[PDB]
């Protein structure tokens, strides 16, 4: 991963990805999300990420 | 007034019926799979000052 002043971009779309299989992972120091319930991420559709 | 004399409850998954008292001052843990896959983690105390 590049430096903080030259951080890396990525555009992602046309995917069917499960986030529940990632939320239960304990290999993360912190996983806190704003304004959106993570448990509902499987019931929402977005233009791109 | 005291700086930390009032606390709001950061709690969910138990959408309450109208005019319901929520005084279950419990550290929110699950002790099952959907919390880091173990017991004692994701034990977030709902009240925040």
């Amino acid at each position: 991963f590049a430096s903080v002043y030259a951080w890396n971009r990525k555009r992602i779309s046309n995917c069917v990805a499960d986030y529940s299989v990632l939320y239960n992972s304990a290999s993360f120091s912190t996983f806190k999300c704003y304004g959106v319930s993570p448990t509902k991420l499987n019931d929402l559709c977005f233009t791109n990420v | 007034g005291g700086n930390y004399n009032y606390l709001y409850r950061l709690f969910r998954k138990s959408n309450l019926k109208p005019f319901e008292r929520d005084i279950s001052t419990e550290i929110y843990q699950a002790g099952s799979t959907p919390c880091n896959g173990v017991e004692g983690f994701n034990c977030y105390f709902p009240l925040q000052s």
